[PDB]
């Protein structure tokens, strides 16, 4: 459900879609499978360096939540 | 302010499959709630498309793409001007869906909320996907 | 010597960012803009009114040497925000553009994105979350990038974009559009994302390929 | 003679049946029309002289009924 | 005799029920094409003429009771 | 006579059911106001005026019918 | 004898009610058929064709009715 | 005589119609006022004011008719 | 005897009924065949046996009524 | 005297219609609540509540009609 | 005596309300079965299958009725 | 004294109206439970709860209507 | 006497519009089910044994109505 896991979590459709792959990478082509990968950083500015690095992009890594 | 006939235009991020078509007759897509059909003169709508099959019949046959397929996930907008574009996160052909290959170390999930609601999903599209094969 | 080897992989690597545009270029561009202006109920009930605040994302390269398309860039945010400040967030992107705006911006960059990995369409998304997380403090978005119209020319280019609690209130007028298949109150979040991800993927897109030809260009130059 | 007018009368009642039945499709178009109206408003008028235009009809039906009541209380 | 004409003059009298049923289904209709002109203007025209179709078909079973009642009147 | 008067005021009874009806066609006006309101609140006036001038013409009805009563109960 | 032609003409006048209920019908259908069009015109001709169908199909019942009616009032 | 007062107290025993189509319409228009709450519950309020409308303009009906009931019963 | 007559032809006409209700869900029937058929127009054919299939045990009702009708008029 | 209590007694049985309709109503208000809350489920309370309200207004008529009842069945 | 083989017989005519009725669900459920296969046409089968129990379940009242019909003709 | 008594039976008889009426409303409170848990699985045994209550209302009525039946049929 | 065993017939007789309810109701029941399994079939086990249960309270009421069929047959 698309309409609930957003209504009652702050789930994002593209987030949907992803988990939705998530059980059928391997069954789909190499060329799909290359594209749904999600690597960068974020630095927090204090005139300082603060990284946290984005990697998971399922969970709240890239896409935060209510559920999370 | 209207369209003759009507044009099509499916596009995904890494290739877009027809910029304009007139050629296909019909497409058939399943939202959440029911399979839909798009043809001509019909009206303007916004749909949103998990990761269903996608078949769309062609009056000629167009090069390199087979006529029906499986999206990832999708947004379907049909202008008023008697236009439909698809524009889906990634396509590909049935035969090449490779099933039986599922579930190979991403079964593992966490305890949310949200992971609750992303396994429903995840086990609907799974479901889904074994049976288009069919 | 340096400069030629580091040209001639450049040049492959502009021809694949070429490819990548050619092929991702006007994805769902448009889109929703077209189809809210096709909407007469909307114009009549829109609100329209000018942005006091709003918030500039800069898309620069993290590899150096690569031309002076970064410094072009930040030479612009730079004109826009010293010239009135207090109205802009400043999201930066890209390691160059954030460690030339430290300096001359302390206190209004807090937090970039940097060390992307590769270019695709969830990693914009997930940087559409992130701006539009940022949003709601700034009555507008706007994005500045470097638009690769020609192999030797990059022209600085700014799109401008409603926040996601204007969207909302705007999208709530659509009627000409029925969405019952999923309903509207989800519809309008799920186009939002869709409006600002696909900009976000077409100014990557074009600032990376801008970047190759640009570096490719300066090692031939320094070459000479 | 007495009871056929006795009879007579009691068509005449019997008028005011279409009456309930037109009453009760006002309701049903008029709730047609709001729901119209709110799914697609600019086209107000239009919806709205279509729907005055069914209801007139409807009391067309009403009148031929009493038209008939009258018909028949007098022949 | 007397009480054959008291009860033919009852049925010119229940002639009136089918206008009530066609009261409300002329209600429906026009409810439904209100519903579908929102829905879709573009082709009012076309939904016009097919709710004044199906109004005069109904009216047609009107008729024909009337006819009947009439009938059962004189025959 | 007391067998005319008998069905005079039976049909002077019968002007009750469409005022049943009139209640049910409210009813179902307004859910349908509500669900307009509900789908786009902006216009309440229109809906509102609109449900109201639809109710309105129930009550029409409604008197026509007792008119009719009191016509027949007389006349 | 006399009552039996009452009882025979009272049906044949029932034989009214299917004649409502047609009506009715027809504008239920027609409700949906303006509906259907709204949602998909291109195949106007086929939803047309079918609707029709179904109104010819209405009218068979009321043949039938009347049919019925009169074997009663000679049977 | 005897006969006039039986189908008086008829007709006020009828009058219970009203209030049965009364009670059914209330049951739509709750069901409606849950179903639009569910759709946009942010206006609560407006649909509770217009429902609670709705249902006094019911009962209104209602009591009209018991008034006629008592009418018929000593007039 | 002529009671027993007039109740069995009585019969037979009530036997109308079932024509009318049968009316009203052919048209209620063919209303769903046409939403559903440009709902998804693909599969035409698969409703229109389905709808077919409806109407043919609909008139199964009726057949078997009239066949109850001649049996009460014959035994 | 004997008739009126026979028609007094009719009456009091007449009573049971509006508690036919108001089960009715109570079923087709529940239906909605349902169909509310799978629709939002968070606001079950609210919806809940207006349920609850809307059926103790139902049988607020239905008392009123045995009110009736018991009246005309001892005045 | 023959005039409870009157009623007797009335009451197996009666016993035609049920078929009616009867007819009406069919024609709905099959209207629910042409969208419902519309909606989604992969599991027509099950559809169809549970479609065909419920109309058995139909008939299985029309022949209680009978049952009991032909029970009260006979005790 | 013999007629009060056939009133009375004939008034316990017609108890049966809302036994009727409550079987179709529970017929259509099951179905809004079938839709609704369509719509929102996860909430079953909510649904579930809330329409046994609707029902265990419904027969409430009816159990009140066979307490008045009893009554009139010994008062 | 006779004329009580007469009207006791006539009750027995109508217990047959529970039945016809019930019909009403098990199909609206099932084109509920067909919807609801179309619009999520993996749980049709969990509509399926719900609308079971509906269906078996259904046939509740009804076997009430024979009871009281017999009951007042015999008492």
């Amino acid at each position: 459900c698309i309409e609930f896991a957003f209504k009652k979590a702050g789930i994002p459709i593209v987030r949907n879609f992803l988990h939705s792959t998530e059980g059928v990478i391997y069954g789909l082509p190499q060329r799909v499978q290359r594209n749904l990968a999600i690597n960068y950083t974020v630095k927090q500015y204090k005139e300082g360096k603060a990284v946290s690095a984005k990697t998971i992009k399922t969970l709240q890594e890239a896409f935060p939540s209510k559920g999370d | 302010t209207k369209k003759q006939k009507m044009e099509v235009t499916l596009r995904t991020p890494y290739k877009e499959y027809l910029a304009n078509f007139d050629g296909f007759s019909r497409i058939t897509a399943k939202t959440n709630e029911a399979s839909l059909v798009i043809q001509n003169k019909t009206p303007a709508s916004l749909y949103v498309l998990p990761p269903g099959p996608l078949k769309i019949r062609f009056t000629s046959e167009v090069k390199n793409v087979s006529g029906d397929f499986l999206h990832t996930g999708g947004w379907v907008i049909v202008h008023a001007d008697n236009t439909c574009e698809i524009n889906v996160m990634d396509l590909f052909d049935r035969k090449e869906v490779r099933a039986d290959q599922f579930e190979k170390g991403n079964i593992q999930d966490l305890d949310t909320l949200a992971g609750k609601y992303a396994a429903k999903s995840r086990k609907s599209t799974v479901r889904l996907f074994t049976k288009a094969t069919t | 010597k340096i400069t030629k080897a580091m040209k001639m992989v450049a040049a492959s690597k502009m021809k694949a960012e070429t490819s990548r545009l050619e092929n991702g270029r006007n994805f769902a561009v448009g889109s929703v803009q077209k189809m809210l202006e096709n909407e007469s109920y909307v114009q009549k009930k829109k609100s329209t009114t000018a942005p006091k605040s709003t918030l500039l994302v800069p898309i620069t390269s993290d590899k150096g040497l690569c031309g002076s398309v970064n410094s072009s860039i930040v030479r612009e945010v730079k004109r826009l925000a010293l010239n009135n400040r207090s109205a802009f967030g400043l999201l930066p992107v890209g390691e160059k553009g954030s460690s030339g705006l430290s300096r001359p911006f302390p206190d209004l960059l807090k937090s970039s994105i940097v060390n992307i990995q590769n270019v695709n369409f969830p990693t914009a998304a997930a940087i559409a979350h992130q701006v539009s997380t940022q949003g709601a403090g700034y009555d507008q978005v706007t994005l500045i990038y470097n638009h690769f119209k020609n192999a030797i020319s990059y022209v600085v280019k700014h799109q401008e974009l409603l926040p996601r609690a204007q969207f909302l209130n705007l999208f709530k007028y659509v009627t000409r559009h029925e969405a019952v298949e999923p309903e509207l109150e989800y519809s309008k979040n799920y186009f939002f994302e869709l409006y600002m991800a696909s900009s976000v993927y077409n100014a990557l897109l074009n600032s990376s390929a801008s970047e190759q030809a640009s570096r490719m260009n300066a090692m031939e130059n320094a070459s000479k | 003679m007495l009871l056929v007018k006795a009879v007579k009368v009691l068509v005449m009642g019997g008028c005011m049946l279409p009456i309930a039945f037109g009453a009760l499709g006002t309701g049903v178009l008029f709730a047609g029309f709001n729901v119209a109206l709110s799914r697609n408003p600019e086209e107000t008028e239009s919806l709205f002289n279509n729907t005055l235009m069914g209801f007139a009809l409807i009391e067309t039906f009403i009148f031929m009924s009493i038209g008939l009541g009258f018909f028949v209380l007098f022949a």
